[PDB]
């Protein structure tokens, strides 16, 4: 696709060679689908393009200086407030399969929005108490106290 | 779904459906742009391979998941094999009220007895001594029975044995070869964490005091609890079903 | 031809 | 005898004298991985081979080279210590060093520029720890190795299944090191066929000709030539009578006018003896008898100048006459037989299809990559890199000596690449096999099997490293410019980092330390395994791998082996195995002279020990090696009978040499079953360590070997003075001859308390000294976990009984006392770790508050003003141990909760509850506490406190360590001060600092004096530069994962004792689970009233033959008998006198054996000491099998005045009348296996489900229901339990609305259900029509 | 081996007898090892072919069956006519040596008494009903099924025998793994 608008929008009265122009057009297109449709959870492509700045930066300071460079080095060595760092460190993660072998990782995996039938029970007992303790009272007080 | 620490997991289902959507939406836009034939071609092709993967993965080239070698897990995977649904959740499911322990000796039991720790009882019977407690006042509401069997009080084992008075439980060892795997017995409330199995059914059983393990399990409504005491009951089951001769010989 | 399943040779060819 | 030999003496039966003692058990582990680092100055194995094997590093003729210098290994960030603490790996920086030259274009070859970058770093390499473990994320890791095919040729049969008409099928495979299979086969037809790796078939003679051979060549490499010429008429063979033999005569065999061979009459031995004696060469045949041979070479009609016949075509008439007039008088033929040569090349090219190089070259490629067309320069690119290029093919220098030894050729050296030579050497021998000539080999010969270890694996991890980051500097320098870039910028560490990290941290071979023992961490290092990567599987191996070949005798155990799925795939190595210099096992041998029997020792692997006769361990000598008895017995080839004296030619080492360590540790092995003792070897290594271990009174003596080997216990280096004993800490003063010249200095050896091990038991180490008590070298100073004097306990031995005792040891349970229990002979101490994590959440951050909502001044009571528990705090399940609460907002309560909160105007909590408790049936110790807190956020009270208090401890530490050194060399001050000018007088006056302020007028001592200033100034220096490292380290951050604000670790001492349902076992696979704790007034008791520890079933023994606990009974009772007179006879103190005499009768007691003690040793207080250590009973030895008799049994029981029957009289406890039939009492050694009942028990009622399928949770950490299969389904359909089922499948499990339901008529009294679907059948539904299907339920 | 294990386990073996026992000690282990798969493999299968077989009639009213004789082969009995018939119903009446003499009634349960009232004749082959000649449709009837049970009484109708059949068969699975002349032993 991008060698197609590359063909589109080519000039020979330049007097270049097409390769370069081609070329060009056809890296911007495959490293914007790679930015734009690779992970799960999608992400913008600024944040991608400072993820590898990063990643760049860590890596020279990894070689240069032995053993590794920490959140507060990246930080110095950068531009920025030490803490856009740490959102970036923490929003680069990508998912886990549900099938790796541990029996399976989904076989762990709790369903946390159901209701414990003791918590129904003692819901089911306040109703009924309720209606009892407003039966009770009189007749007009308890019809103001259920509309109210 | 989210785990602890901000990383997710998810199934291959979502892979597949995404790698068909992006395809397809990439055929779409070529087929608008009036691309050369070539091209269209080889993304009806890479289509039809999608598609074909997302429905039964493994019948051409068995595409592999992101960040790993292991082959996705496609459609058909899921209803098929001895870890589908026909044979992992459909026959045999896990249940509720129940555990397991240790199996000791127990040479004073009857026939038809068997002995069941008091943690163990209290554990999978709670509801009924929920019930118990309510009914006899003990308790003014069900959160205050709950605090009291925690608390472990006098009365709470006093309706423990009431409650299980001719409340028959099943026992279970683990390779069930034949229909005698499966017994009712009458329990008997003990100290300790080990269950106690009469030494004459454990020719039937199989079962040797060497470190074996039983799984014990309470039959809740009152026609399974008239089918555990008039059809599995420890003392019905004399004759072998295979041959008429007895099982109950002496080792 | 050889009957090949893989679409890459395909589309190389 | 040594000191801590002579505290206590084994007394050891055995009459076999030792020749070899017992290697260091931990060597093979060490060896590896020492080759590995192992920087030496020649190419080979370790890191310099990888290096040389990859560098230099060429570009495409660019004129630029990366090479190789050097390389090293930096220092350790951490020590184990820290590691393991924090949580990372153990491992040092790589440092190398290399040189970059680029060449100017274009002129002659010079050095235009090389820029010299200094220590490029490449990745860390994990270390191994001084016992042979890994510490790779704070957890100690084994590498066990490997047992896999060695690469070299085989040939094998395929016999049998094939066709179902017996045929056996040879076949040929090349395996290689590094590369793709090759593989050469016959089938019915006798084609030979070539197939590549696993592709399809092929005809063998097409890979003959793309390796540039025409038919002729073909048919003189793989045929003998038959000598025609027509002398004037009819067709004057040439004949060699060698040849006729096995063969039917057809005409009149006739030369020099005699008929030797008439017609009808078949060529026999007498024919041919009378045809090679009388030297007839030529004989004529009719045209008839060459109508059916094969031409050779292709002929062409000199005049015409046309192919007249080709090469490998059949003769007919015809074609005679055509040669025979167009001038020819000379035919080649092949020379074939129906017996001893076979024409399988011939019919091989006549259904070949190709015909030059090619369209060989052509087919192969079509083969390999089918659907797409080929060209020459591809087809010949693809055939070159198969096998015949450098880098994608690799056989070994092992595989390369299998090779050439297979072939039988003389040089054990070559190319690691294949050549026309092999392919045709290979091809000839499958030939010849398949003639009757040769033979198959077997695949589970040792001699085929190699060994693979952990220096082998790490570096071929770190060439894959390499290749990558060589492929990516090659590419990046000929692409990119080549004139300023340094070589530290085209080097990237991360993907050979990668590769080491990925292989030490995630491989099934790097496993987790099993640590319940000294012995399970010993079995552990020493374990082979046939699984793994480049391995068998265990579900495809079949019933011959795991089988015992006649060549493990030796090398490897046939005993201890699991036996569940993987029996046989295991293999513990034995004792005396060793590794060769390729990775084949040898042990050693006595090499026997004509008659005598010398003590050198040679190590012989299986090809060679199967050419010589070997003696047997246990054979008679009489004190100058020579045999006794004429006939003895040997092995030599896979078999065993009665040899010649004078045939022998080595002898076993020693009778122990065939087993394992754990498999020798067992007493009287030769009268156990083979089962019972697999069994009991198995179970061995369960045994969990108790809170006194005291020893085996029966043992065999390979224990204090475990004990030492393994680095559990304490072991002095240099000998001295033991200077201070304390219960953390050993101080040792050097004895004078082992000081170096200068340094005086101590020796201090810091003990391990109380600490986790990986299987949660506890790690402890104990004084086994006293103060001024000499030490030597060698010698042990503390007891690890399980050890007594440098031994190794496991278990306890305790006073047994075998008879039945009311049913309660019905089947293998057991009878305990109450005495067992009171005594706490068999309680553990346990540890456990739970940690608490303060996350960061979308609404706000969690805290660790100490105020928790609707929670009563009770459960805070033991929580301090931070919330944290305090040390030494007894728990109880249910208690709080760190206090948490998480923010949560908008509940949106219900109509009647609003109702309720309106009545009584209560406060709704905007913080939950997540605070750390203690789980259910634990309770414990509060015995530790540690807090790490992320970079940047504040410290509460009790980090600041824990803070200063480590601050504090390593102040003292350092200053401690100072005062004791500096005592120490303060000593050596004075005597170097001695020197230049001796003044007692001085000495005892002047002051420590004085003596060198003091300074001499004039002479090189002055100098001297102020260089020794100096350095003490520098070592102040370096002292105040330590402790500040220190402190900065304690007070630096700490880095956690992203997300994570603090970690807080509790760690609890449980204390186990023995209850009902505890599983115990002994030493010859006899296990049980406790059934009862019988009173002490209970049990059966002898004639003097002391009742019985434990009562064993006698029904046990008979069915499964271990007899070798009965003798263990009786020799326990025998020794215990010994202790009892000699603790008598200390008790009335008679006189040292008679203890010397008793215990020298006690000792010397024996038929022949060489134990050889005192009189030598101190007047009283030693032989006093040995008598205060033996009054518990004297311990015996007995090797595995040259153990005691009966006979020596019965007199040591009759030493010790006990009955020599060894059975007793026994009295009812409760009815106090005596048994009949005398019952056999004894002591045996018993251990506590570690399936204890706490950790099995479990139970639910309701819990949490399922996500996908609303099922509950199978498991134990949560609760999880007990599964329910379907053979229990197919159990409750024999009965006719429909509700029953019902239930168990509808609202036990999986249905909801019913579930609720069901729970609600429980708690209202009422038992009945209301049934409803499964969720899982709608999940299947929707899963099904997820698909083209259109599944859905009908009605009518 | 051409030679023995002369020792026993009173005496001890020496290292070349042990050695030599351990290779029958471990292919003993291997072969349990797997022979319990395998007999659950064919456990399975057997309960799958045969779990829709229920007792669904009382008396299908036949008039066939089988001969049950004894096995008799050689010059011994492998098996007595009486424990190969008890249990079973008489398909036809069952005539003693003498003719016209009718010994048993036709179609009756064969209990103990039956079966020594038959001992004590020369009753050597009877006819007896068997569930692959049943007449119904869609399952079996009690009597061509019989009496054999952990009861002593005739099936009840509504059984499952598909699966009692398929686990009793399929239980002890892992337990299993010249003469020209002819000369009479018995006058
Ligand atoms: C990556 O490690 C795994 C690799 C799997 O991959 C996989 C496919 O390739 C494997 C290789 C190359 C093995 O050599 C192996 C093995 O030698 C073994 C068991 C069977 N183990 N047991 C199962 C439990 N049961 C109660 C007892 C028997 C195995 O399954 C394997 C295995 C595999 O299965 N047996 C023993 O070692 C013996 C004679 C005694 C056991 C001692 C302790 C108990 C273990 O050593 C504990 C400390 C752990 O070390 C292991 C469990 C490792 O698990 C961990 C945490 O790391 C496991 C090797
Ligand atoms: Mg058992
Ligand atoms: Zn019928």
């Amino acid at each position: 696709i991008g060698l197609m608008k590359a063909v589109d929008k080519f000039e020979y009265r330049r007097g270049y060679k097409f390769s370069t122009y081609a070329t060009w057009w056809i890296r911007q297109a495959i490293t914007r689908s790679i930015a734009d449709q690779a992970r799960t959870i999608r992400i913008p492509v600024h944040m991608i393009e400072t993820i590898n700045k990063l990643n760049r930066i860590s890596r020279q300071m990894l070689q240069e200086m032995g053993r590794e460079p920490t959140p507060e080095e990246l930080a110095e060595r950068m531009l920025m407030p030490e803490d856009k760092i740490r959102k970036v460190l923490k929003i680069a993660k990508e998912p886990i399969s549900m099938e790796t072998p541990i029996s399976h990782l989904g076989d762990f995996i709790e369903d946390t929005t159901l209701e414990l039938p003791l918590d129904s029970a003692t819901t089911e007992s306040l109703r009924a108490a309720t209606h009892d303790v407003l039966a009770g009272l009189t007749a007009r007080e308890a019809k103001v106290l259920r509309m109210r | 779904v989210p785990l602890d620490g901000g990383r997710f997991a998810t199934s291959d289902l979502n892979d597949l459906y995404r790698r068909v959507i992006n395809r397809n939406n990439r055929l779409k836009r070529l087929l608008d742009l009036a691309a050369p034939d070539i091209i269209v071609r080889n993304e009806k092709r890479m289509l039809q391979e999608a598609v074909d993967a997302l429905l039964d993965n493994g019948r051409r080239g068995r595409a592999i998941t992101g960040s790993n070698k292991r082959p996705l897990k496609s459609l058909a995977d899921m209803i098929k094999g001895k870890q589908g649904r026909f044979r992992q959740n459909l026959l045999g499911k896990r249940v509720d009220y129940s555990g397991r322990s240790v199996i000791t000796v127990g040479p004073y039991l009857r026939l038809h007895q068997c002995g069941l720790p008091k943690k163990m009882a209290l554990e999978l019977f709670k509801p009924f001594i929920y019930g118990k407690l309510e009914l006899r006042g003990l308790a003014t509401t069900i959160k205050a029975a709950k605090k009291m069997v925690e608390r472990e009080e006098a009365v709470v084992w006093d309706i423990l044995d009431e409650v299980i008075r001719e409340h028959p439980v099943l026992l279970n060892r683990a390779p069930t070869l034949h229909r005698l795997g499966i017994q009712a017995f009458e329990p008997v409330l003990i100290e300790g964490k080990a269950i106690q199995l009469h030494p004459l059914v454990c020719a039937a059983y199989n079962a040797d005091f060497d470190g074996d393990q039983m799984a014990v399990h309470v039959p809740l409504t009152l026609e399974a609890q008239l089918e555990a005491r008039a059809l599995m009951m420890s003392t019905n089951n004399i004759l072998s079903p295979a041959n008429g001769e007895p099982i109950i010989v002496p080792s | 031809i050889g009957r090949t399943t893989d679409p890459v040779r395909m589309y190389m060819r | 005898y040594s000191y801590t030999e002579k505290k206590r003496i084994r007394k050891d039966f055995g009459k076999r004298p030792q020749v070899l003692d017992v290697p260091y058990l931990l060597s093979i582990q060490l060896d590896s991985f020492q080759k590995f680092i192992e920087q030496d100055p020649e190419g080979q194995y370790g890191l310099e081979a990888a290096f040389r094997s990859v560098f230099p590093i060429q570009s495409y003729s660019g004129n630029s080279e990366l090479q190789y210098v050097s390389y090293r290994l930096g220092e350790p960030v951490f020590d184990v210590q820290e590691c393991q603490i924090r949580g990372v790996t153990y491992s040092a920086p790589l440092r190398v060093k290399l040189r970059l030259v680029i060449y100017e274009r274009e002129a002659p070859e010079g050095t235009v520029k090389d820029i010299k970058e200094q220590e490029v770093y490449m990745g860390e390499i994990p270390l191994m720890t001084d016992n042979g473990t890994f510490v790779i994320n704070g957890t100690e890791r084994v590498i066990v190795s490997q047992l896999h095919r060695s690469p070299g040729v085989f040939f094998d049969s395929d016999k049998g299944k094939t066709h179902s008409s017996g045929k056996v099928l040879y076949n040929a495979r090349i395996i290689p090191y590094r590369g793709s299979w090759l593989d050469f086969e016959f089938d019915p037809k006798d084609n030979l066929f070539v197939r590549i790796d696993r592709r399809r078939k092929l005809p063998a003679t097409i890979i003959l000709r793309a390796l540039n051979y025409t038919t002729e060549q073909i048919l003189d490499l793989f045929f003998e030539k038959v000598i025609f010429e027509i002398r004037d008429n009819k067709l004057q063979m040439e004949l060699v009578p060698e040849r006729l033999r096995g063969e039917t005569a057809s005409f009149d065999i006739e030369a020099n006018g005699k008929v030797y061979v008439e017609k009808g009459r078949r060529i026999t031995a007498r024919h041919i003896r009378q045809l090679e004696k009388d030297d007839v060469k030529l004989i004529e045949v009719p045209v008839e008898y060459i109508a059916g041979k094969v031409v050779a070479k292709d002929y062409i009609d000199e005049s015409t100048g046309e192919l007249i016949c080709a090469a490998n075509m059949e003769l007919s008439l015809d074609l005679l006459a055509k040669l025979s007039q167009s001038g020819h008088k000379r035919i080649e033929t092949l020379f074939t037989n129906d017996l001893d040569h076979g024409p399988y090349i011939s019919e091989t090219l006549r259904v070949d299809p190709t015909n030059d190089r090619l369209s060989a070259l052509v087919e192969i490629y079509r083969m390999m990559r089918p659907g797409e067309p080929p060209t020459r320069e591809a087809a010949e690119s693809l055939f070159e890199n198969l096998f015949f290029s450098e880098d994608r093919y690799d056989l070994s220098a092992v595989g390369r000596m299998k090779f050439n030894r297979s072939l039988l050729r003389e040089e054990i050296e070559g190319s690691g690449i294949l050549s026309k030579d092999d392919i045709i050497d290979v091809m000839k021998k499958l030939i010849d096999i398949r003639n009757g000539k040769g033979e198959v080999d077997d695949i589970d010969h040792l001699g085929n099997r190699r060994i693979r270890s952990v220096g082998e694996m790490a570096e071929n991890q770190f060439r894959v490293g390499l290749v990558r980051v060589e492929r990516a500097v090659k590419e990046r320098l000929s692409l990119g410019d080549l004139d300023t870039l340094m070589p530290q910028d085209m080097i990237n560490a991360k993907p050979i980092s990668a590769a080491v990290k990925e292989f030490f941290g995630s491989s099934q071979l790097s496993q987790f330390m099993d640590q319940n023992n000294p012995l399970s961490e010993i079995t552990h290092k020493r374990r082979i395994s046939a699984l793994g990567p480049g391995g068998l599987t265990r579900e495809r191996a079949g019933f011959e791998v795991r089988d015992v070949h006649p060549t493990h005798y030796g090398r490897v155990c046939p005993i201890e082996t699991p036996e569940g799925p993987n029996i046989g795939l295991i293999n513990s190595l034995s004792v005396y195995a060793q590794t060769n210099e390729y990775g084949f096992l040898e042990t050693p041998y006595r090499k026997v002279t004509d008659g005598v029997v010398t003590d050198e020792i040679h190590y012989l692997s299986a090809i060679e020990e199967g050419n010589y006769v070997i003696a047997q361990a246990n054979s008679n000598l009489d004190e100058e090696g020579h045999f006794v008895e004429d006939l003895v017995t040997c092995r030599s080839k896979g078999e065993s009978s009665l040899f010649s004296r004078d045939q022998v030619d080595y002898m076993d080492v020693s009778t122990q040499q065939v087993v394992s360590v754990g498999a020798s540790l067992i007493p009287f092995l030769e009268h156990d079953d083979a089962n019972r003792a697999l069994m009991g070897a198995n179970m061995q290594r369960q045994a969990v360590p108790t809170l006194r271990a005291d020893k085996p009174l029966v043992g065999t003596g390979m224990e204090r070997a475990v004990a030492v080997d393994s680095g559990v216990t304490a072991v002095a280096k240099r000998g001295g003075v033991v200077q201070y004993v304390d219960a953390s800490r050993i101080v040792i003063k050097v004895n004078e001859d082992e000081m170096y010249p200068g340094e005086a200095g101590i020796d201090i050896y810091n003990l391990t308390k109380y600490t986790r091990s990986n299987q949660n038991t506890c790690i402890n180490q104990m004084p086994c000294v006293s103060l001024g008590e000499p030490v030597e070298r060698g010698d042990v100073l503390a007891d690890g976990p399980s050890t007594d004097l440098g031994e190794l306990a496991l278990g306890q031995n305790m006073r047994v009984a075998f008879m039945p005792w009311n049913g309660y040891n019905f089947e293998d349970s057991i009878l305990v006392s109450e005495r067992v229990v009171q005594e706490d002979r068999f309680t553990t101490i346990h540890i456990q770790e739970l940690a608490c994590v303060s996350r960061d959440t979308k609404l706000g951050p969690e805290e660790i508050t100490a105020d928790i909502p609707n929670v009563g001044e009770a459960a805070l009571s033991k929580l301090d003003e931070s919330g944290i528990v305090y040390i030494g705090a007894e728990v109880t399940g249910g208690d709080i141990l760190v206090g948490k609460v998480t923010p949560k907002g908008e509940t949106q309560l219900t109509p009647e909760e609003k109702l309720l909160r309106a009545i009584f105007g209560e406060k709704a909590s905007d913080v939950k509850d997540s605070s750390l408790r203690v789980p259910n049936g634990v309770s414990g110790t509060v015995i530790d506490v540690q807090v790490f807190t992320r970079d940047g956020v504040e410290k509460d009270k009790r980090a600041l406190e824990i803070e200063e208090m480590q601050l504090k401890q390593a102040k003292k530490d350092l200053s401690e360590e100072l005062q004791i050194l500096e005592a120490g060399l303060f000593s050596r001050i004075r005597a170097v001060l001695v020197a230049g000018g001796v003044e007692a007088e001085k000495l005892d006056k002047l002051p420590r600092d004085r003596w060198l302020e003091l300074g001499l007028t004039d002479e090189e001592k002055q100098n001297q004096l102020e260089q020794l200033a100096e350095q003490y100034d520098e070592l102040k220096h370096e002292f105040e530069k330590k402790l500040e490292a220190k402190r900065r380290k304690i007070t630096q951050g700490d880095d956690l994962a992203p997300g994570v604000l603090k970690i807080v670790k509790v760690y609890l001492a449980v204390k186990r004792r023995i209850q009902p349902g505890d599983k115990m076992a002994g030493r010859h696979g006899n296990k049980g689970v406790i059934s009862k704790i019988n009173p002490i007034e209970d049990m059966p008791y002898d004639e003097n009233g002391t009742p019985v520890d434990i009562v064993l079933n006698p029904l046990g023994v008979p069915s499964r033959m271990n007899i070798g606990q009965i003798l263990e009974t009786h020799l326990g009772m025998a020794a215990k008998g010994i202790g009892d007179k000699i603790n008598a006879m200390l008790k009335q103190q008679q006189e040292v006198a008679k203890l010397r005499e008793f215990i020298q009768r006690a000792y010397d007691l024996g038929a022949d054996v060489r134990q050889k003690v005192d009189l030598s040793t101190f007047s009283d207080e030693e032989v006093m000491r040995l008598a205060e250590n033996l009054r518990k009973g004297m311990p015996i030895a007995t090797p595995v099998f040259d153990g005691a008799k009966e006979a020596e049994i019965k007199e040591l029981l009759k030493l010790g005045d006990l009955p020599t029957s060894g059975q007793i009289r026994l009295y009812d406890g409760r009815t106090g009348e005596q048994f009949e039939r005398p019952v056999t009492v004894g002591y045996m050694y018993m251990l506590k296996l570690n399936h204890l009942v706490d950790d099995k028990m479990h139970a639910r009622s309701t819990g949490s489900y399922s996500l996908v399928t609303q099922q509950p949770l199978g498991g134990k950490a949560q609760f999880g229901g007990q599964r329910f299969g379907e053979m229990e389904v197919w159990a409750l359909e024999a009965y006719g339990a429909a509700y029953t089922l019902q239930e168990m499948l509808t609202v036990k499990s999986d249905d909801v609305n019913g579930r609720t339901k069901m729970y609600k008529n429980i708690v209202d009294g009422n038992h009945q259900m209301e049934p409803g679907m499964p969720e899982s059948f709608n999940v299947l539904l929707k899963e099904i029509r997820s698909l083209g299907i259109n599944i859905e339920l009908e009605d009518e | 081996i051409e030679t023995p294990i002369t020792a026993n386990f009173r005496e001890g073996l020496n290292v070349l007898q042990y050695f030599i026992s351990t290779h029958g000690a471990r292919k003993g282990l291997a072969d349990t090892a797997l022979k319990t798969a395998n007999s659950g493999y064919l456990t399975r299968r057997l309960v799958d072919v045969a779990q829709d077989l229920v007792v669904t009639e009382d008396d299908c009213g036949t008039h066939e069956g089988i001969m049950m004789t004894p096995v008799i082969e050689g010059g011994d009995v492998k098996e007595p006519l009486r424990d190969r018939v008890l249990g079973r119903v008489t398909a036809e009446d069952v005539l003693k040596p003498g003719t016209a003499d009718i010994l048993v009634p036709r179609n009756t349960l064969l209990h103990e008494q039956w079966c020594d009232l038959l001992e004590e004749n020369s009753v050597d082959a009877v006819k007896v009903r068997s569930v692959v000649s049943c007449d119904t449709d869609f399952g079996v009837c009690a009597h061509c099924y019989g009496r054999d049970l952990a009861r002593g009484h005739i099936i009840n109708k509504g059984e499952a025998i598909g699966v009692i059949a398929a686990q009793s068969i399929g239980e002890p699975g892992t337990q299993l793994t010249a003469e020209s002349s002819i000369q009479v032993k018995n006058k």
